[PDB]
């Protein structure tokens, strides 16, 4: 795939183009008779050649100031990018980050750094769910006049029975007293259902 | 022309709340000075003041500006002579002999002439004249509210002006004399281009 | 010759990648020169002399 | 720099290639703005549509959900936000993503976050009732699901009352949108100052090049044109430097906004 | 040329209704907005003539030589499958109603692409339509999963440049150096900024990669 | 390059950056997140 | 730029509003420093003793 590494290529191309512009501004005669100091000193007298030397110095000083300002702006941007890359390293390689879409798209598991010319490439290994199936849910279950809520999983029903499964994967386990906790009564949940709870 | 936009300039203007002198007529003609510009106001119950005079050396040695006017048409002439010593207009009731001498002049502008205001300026080569008329309906000092004066004539003349006098007629009067100073001003323009509000930044 | 060659020139390369590139600035050109002046009146008295 | 002329370009060509640098910086800023807009608003993979009947467990999202009862299909809050906030050589380029596209992206984000929680941000959009999503978020913040399943009505009333006051808060306080008002005012004043600098003289005889070319000799008209060119080039350089600084600030703010979107809308940040 | 006012643009009849003593106007930017004809007393507005940069749409020389031009900010009636959009006049590409992904960003929601072959213009497709079947008691639980690896590239540093100020400005000349020494410490400030950038690149490279004290094998 | 402008070599060469990357990789595959704390 | 010079002050006016831009930038930096100091240290609403 092309333009995959375009970020570092853009930086190196900007540096090369800034250098080329700085070296090209040397040949630009800013109002002087020539762009070469040797062609002015060996042709004009000092009191008359100093007028052109002043214009050349002014032009080259302006060019250098513009180049240094652009380099400072680009260095600030590079420092921001490097701080972002260091934070990415510390939060994805040295540990697991709960931040969404920070260490790649999806549930981040781990990341691996890779060296690159004037840059860094992170291989974000993420957890992406697939093959989703929908079932009937219920906020709680009323059994023996008391309401039961899921401890870690969620309540699902395939049409004839009720099970409790984790939120990020389908694992239908029997609804018992260990994976559910009782709180409140039967008449406080608007979507509560009638189902037995094994003991 | 400017519309619905604010503008600022450093031209000559009359400062707000300045110490403008009040001169009532029994004629009171001491030949007031003229530094860079004067603000003239007239609110009497008649048209007794119907002229102005400008110049630097009024003793028949340098050109002078005349704004002689009557109820028909203005007579603007630029000549070099003293009238007698000072203007004195005694009006069948139709007479005009305020000056008893004539010389070589250069201008005969006779195009066209209850509170009336006049602002005169002495820029390098155009004697600017501004005028405006607004009702009063009351008997007190200068009323409130802004009233921008519009340019009337350019009067291209290159004569220096340091003294000015007021022309009064006869067989009581009052007029206000001010002085302009260069300071920054802020002008507000409406949708039609008329100045409605102004702020003296100093 | 053609906009592709103008893009090649403004990029200083014979191979152009996929994208948009600003080559030149277009503007409509003026057609006529109009001189406006007020009424030609108040002629000097040359006739009264000659 | 020159304007309404053809001979001044011959003197401008002696200054080198500053024009190319300025054009490249402006194009970089232009593409950077669209890149930031895409990184902020185009984080969704698909455009999710709201169901016909909402009934989100009592929660009222009419203040933020779009409605076809008025043009531009925007929400009342977005409408109040949009209602609360000449060429002399410079042009304004239209953004790539128009207001309708940004509105559709925001509506898709809202639909995904109200019908799927944080599932659509990590992968496929998993349908989930809004009370169940709120219970999951309460369990995430360290509160049992019983507190929500016993006070759903109270929490819905509180959410509705808090959303209903957002419009009043943003309307009664015009300084709420100050962060965007200052940006648009800075852009407007920068344009107005760049175009006003053409009336300055920088030590020349007149601000109009055609007046200098019709009143002075060539050996002095060229010096006046050179002074005007130097002044206007310094003005352009200052304008481009300020635009680059403001663009870096806007890029930082847009990166922060995209991170906040991904961490708060597409998920539940513990920060 | 109105009584000395020199310019170039479009004159059009307007109703700004200038006052009798004024004959020309300016906007907030001191730019001439309108001028009154000194002959027939008619007031007409002056509008600058259209101008804009030409952006050529190139799908790549390695693919095809066909290109499309875009006159930004102008009308098509003032400039071949001509097309008018909010970004300008598009010439060289036909507009289609089918929506695809934005390949070449043109502007105002319009993008160009090289498809079956000719360049076409179309509106941006934000994404595929997806209506989630929300309900009072419908939950979706995944039954499988996929392990995906996403590549993310971030710059860490750039080229450490060092420029000899006196040598660049003068180039082995003493008469030039005597005048350069008059301007002050500019050659010192630039050198200091360059050295700061140079040490900053190394500091960034150290902070990014060198986050461990032991080289684990 | 001959106009007074030169490029300074980076402190950490490509080999040292590669060694740092390999050390991070070995630590994250053999120790998890424990070596970061 | 001038330092109590009358002739220099009048010539500086022909450069436009560069001084105004510099003053606005300096005031922006000044208010930005205070905004940063407020956002960093004044995050709490009440002074807990
Ligand atoms: C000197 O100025 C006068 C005054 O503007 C010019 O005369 C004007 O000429 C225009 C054009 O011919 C006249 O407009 C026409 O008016 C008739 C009605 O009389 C109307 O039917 C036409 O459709 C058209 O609008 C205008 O009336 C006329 N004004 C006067 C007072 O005569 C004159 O042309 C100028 N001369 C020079 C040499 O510039
Ligand atoms: C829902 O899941 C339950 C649990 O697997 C299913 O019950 C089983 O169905 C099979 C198929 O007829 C029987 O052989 C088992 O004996 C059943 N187990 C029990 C404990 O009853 C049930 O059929 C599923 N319902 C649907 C609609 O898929
Ligand atoms: C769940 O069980 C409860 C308790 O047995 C049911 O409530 C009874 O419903 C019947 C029929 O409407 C009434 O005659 C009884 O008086 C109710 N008992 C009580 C204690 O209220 C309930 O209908 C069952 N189903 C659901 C969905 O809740
Ligand atoms: C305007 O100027 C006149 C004259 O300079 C001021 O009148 C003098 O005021 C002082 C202070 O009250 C008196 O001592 C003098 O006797 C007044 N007359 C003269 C001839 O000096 C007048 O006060 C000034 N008005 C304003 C508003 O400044
Ligand atoms: C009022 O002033 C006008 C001029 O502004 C006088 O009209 C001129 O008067 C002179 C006599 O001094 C005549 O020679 C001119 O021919 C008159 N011009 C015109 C156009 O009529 C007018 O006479 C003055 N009226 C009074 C009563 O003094
Ligand atoms: C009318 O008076 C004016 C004012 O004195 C005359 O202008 C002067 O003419 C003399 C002629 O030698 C010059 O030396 C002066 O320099 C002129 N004055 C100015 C201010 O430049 C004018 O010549 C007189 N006209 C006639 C016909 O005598
Ligand atoms: C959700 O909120 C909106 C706005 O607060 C409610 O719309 C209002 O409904 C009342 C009662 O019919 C009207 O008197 C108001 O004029 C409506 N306001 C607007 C802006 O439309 C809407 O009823 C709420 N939803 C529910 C289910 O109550
Ligand atoms: C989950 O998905 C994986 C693939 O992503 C499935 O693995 C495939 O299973 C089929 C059926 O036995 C094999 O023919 C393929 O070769 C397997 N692919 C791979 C890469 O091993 C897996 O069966 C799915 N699991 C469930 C429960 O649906
Ligand atoms: C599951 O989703 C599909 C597609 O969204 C739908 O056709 C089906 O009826 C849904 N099943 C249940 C039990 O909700
Ligand atoms: C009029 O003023 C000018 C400008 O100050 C001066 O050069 C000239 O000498 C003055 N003439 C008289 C008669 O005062
Ligand atoms: C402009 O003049 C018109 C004349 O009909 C008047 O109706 C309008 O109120 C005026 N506007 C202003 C701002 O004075
Ligand atoms: C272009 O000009 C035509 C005719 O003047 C006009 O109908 C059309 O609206 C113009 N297009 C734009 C974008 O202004
Ligand atoms: C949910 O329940 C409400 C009333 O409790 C009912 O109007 C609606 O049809 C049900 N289904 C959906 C999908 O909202």
């Amino acid at each position: 795939t092309p333009s995959a590494l375009g970020k570092l290529q853009d930086v190196v191309n900007h540096n090369a183009q800034a250098l080329n512009t700085l070296v090209k501004q040397l040949s630009s005669k800013f109002g002087a008779i020539s762009s070469v100091l040797n062609d002015i000193l060996s042709r004009l007298d000092p009191p008359e050649a100093e007028v052109q030397i002043d214009r050349l110095i002014t032009g080259r000083l302006q060019s250098l100031q513009t180049y240094v300002t652009q380099q400072l702006i680009r260095a600030a941007e590079i420092r921001a990018s490097a701080n972002l890359a260091a934070t990415k390293m510390s939060e994805c390689v040295l540990g697991q980050s709960k931040r969404v879409d920070f260490c790649g798209k999806g549930y981040h598991l781990m990341s691996f750094p890779q060296s690159a010319p004037h840059g860094v490439v992170f291989l974000h290994v993420t957890y992406v769910p697939a093959q989703e199936k929908n079932f009937t849910t219920a906020p709680a279950i009323c059994h023996d006049g008391k309401a039961h809520f899921p401890r870690e999983g969620v309540f699902v029903s395939n049409g004839t029975h009720w099970f409790v499964t984790q939120r990020n994967f389908y694992e239908p386990q029997i609804i018992t007293t260990d994976n559910t906790f009782v709180s409140g009564n039967c008449d406080v949940v608007i979507g509560i259902v009638n189902n037995t709870v094994y003991d | 022309f400017r519309s619905s936009v604010l503008h600022s300039t450093h031209d000559l203007f009359l400062p707000f709340f300045s110490n403008v002198t009040w001169f009532h007529a029994r004629f009171d003609n001491p030949a007031l000075p003229f530094n860079d510009g004067v603000y003239f106001a007239s609110t009497e119950k008649s048209n007794i003041i119907r002229g102005w005079i400008f110049g630097t050396t009024l003793d028949s040695k340098t050109q002078s500006l005349l704004i002689v006017n009557n109820a028909t048409n203005v007579v603007i002439k630029v000549c070099e002579f003293q009238f007698c010593n000072d203007p004195f207009l005694d009006v069948m009731e139709s007479e005009f002999r305020v000056y008893s001498s004539a010389n070589n002049c250069t201008f005969e502008y006779v195009s066209q002439p209850n509170l009336r205001e006049f602002v005169f300026k002495n820029i390098d080569g155009y004697f600017k004249i501004y005028s405006k008329h607004t009702p009063i309906n009351l008997e007190r000092d200068l009323p409130q509210g802004f009233s921008a004066l519009e340019p009337l004539v350019d009067l291209p003349i290159g004569i220096n002006i340091t003294r000015f006098q007021t022309l009064l007629a006869l067989h009581a009067a009052a007029y206000y004399v001010g002085y302009l100073q260069p300071r920054t001003f802020l002008l507000k323009y409406n949708e039609n281009g008329t100045i409605t509000d102004a702020v003296d930044c100093a | 010759l053609d906009p592709l060659s103008e893009t090649k020139c403004t990029l200083k390369s014979f191979t152009v990648e996929k994208g948009i590139y600003q080559t030149s600035n277009f503007r409509v050109q003026p057609t006529e020169s109009i001189v406006r002046f007020p009424n030609i009146t108040n002629l000097c008295p040359f006739h009264e002399v000659f | 720099i020159c304007g309404d002329s053809t001979e001044c370009s011959n003197l401008l060509l002696q200054y080198g290639s500053f024009c190319t640098q300025l054009k490249r910086a402006l194009t970089g800023i232009a593409v950077e703005q669209d890149k930031n807009t895409q990184e902020v608003f185009a984080q969704v993979k698909q455009i999710y549509k709201t169901p016909p009947i909402k009934y989100f467990g009592g929660f009222n999202f009419s203040q933020i959900l779009p409605d076809p009862s008025k043009p531009s299909k925007r929400s009342p809050i977005e409408d109040l936000l949009f209602n609360k906030v000449k060429f002399n050589g410079l042009t304004v380029l239209p953004p790539l993503l128009t207001d309708e596209m940004i509105a559709q992206y925001t509506s898709a984000l809202l639909a995904g976050t109200i019908t799927s929680g944080w599932t659509f941000g990590a992968g496929p959009a998993l349908q989930i009732p809004f009370p169940m999503q709120m219970a999951y978020r309460f369990n995430g913040i360290g509160v049992t699901q019983n507190v929500l399943y016993e006070n759903q009505k109270l929490i819905a009333n509180q959410f509705n009352s808090a959303i209903g006051k957002i419009q009043d808060s943003l309307s009664s306080t015009p300084s709420a949108l100050g962060k965007l008002q200052d940006v648009v005012n800075h852009n407007a004043q920068a344009l107005n100052t760049l175009v006003k600098q053409l009336s300055s003289k920088f030590g020349a005889i007149s601000s109009v090049l055609n007046d200098i070319l019709s009143r002075l000799d060539p050996p002095e008209a060229e010096v006046q044109i050179d002074r005007l060119i130097t002044g206007r080039l310094q003005s352009l350089q200052t304008y481009v430097t300020q635009q680059l600084i403001r663009a870096a600030e806007i890029r930082a703010s847009a990166n922060l906004a995209a991170t906040k979107m991904s961490e708060c809308v597409l998920g539940q940040s513990k920060r | 040329n109105f009584n000395g006012l020199t310019g170039t643009g479009v004159l059009t009849e307007s109703n700004k209704k200038f006052l009798p003593f004024q004959q020309f106007g300016r906007d907030i930017a001191d730019t001439t907005d309108a001028v009154r004809d000194p002959q027939t007393l008619e007031i007409l507005d002056i509008t600058p003539c259209s101008f804009g940069g030409v952006s050529v749409i190139t799908p790549g020389t390695n693919t095809s030589n066909q290109v499309a031009v875009l006159y930004q900010g102008v009308n098509c009636t003032e400039v071949s499958n001509v097309f008018q959009t909010r970004a300008g006049c598009l010439i060289g590409a036909e507009y289609v109603n089918n929506s695809y992904e934005c390949d070449i960003p043109i502007g105002a929601g319009i993008c160009a692409s090289y498809q079956t072959q000719s360049i076409i213009a179309y509106t941006m497709s934000l994404g595929a339509e997806n209506s989630v079947a929300y309900s009072n008691n419908s939950i979706a639980i995944p039954t499988n999963f996929t392990i995906s690896v996403t590549t993310e590239i971030l710059p860490v540093s750039m080229t450490k440049t060092s420029v000899d100020c006196t040598m660049y400005i003068c180039g082995d000349s003493t008469e030039c150096s005597n005048l350069l020494l008059q301007y002050g410490s500019f050659c010192t400030q630039l050198k200091r900024a360059l050295t700061g950038i140079a040490v900053e690149q190394d500091k960034n490279t150290q902070e990014v990669f060198a986050q461990v004290k032991q080289i684990y094998k």
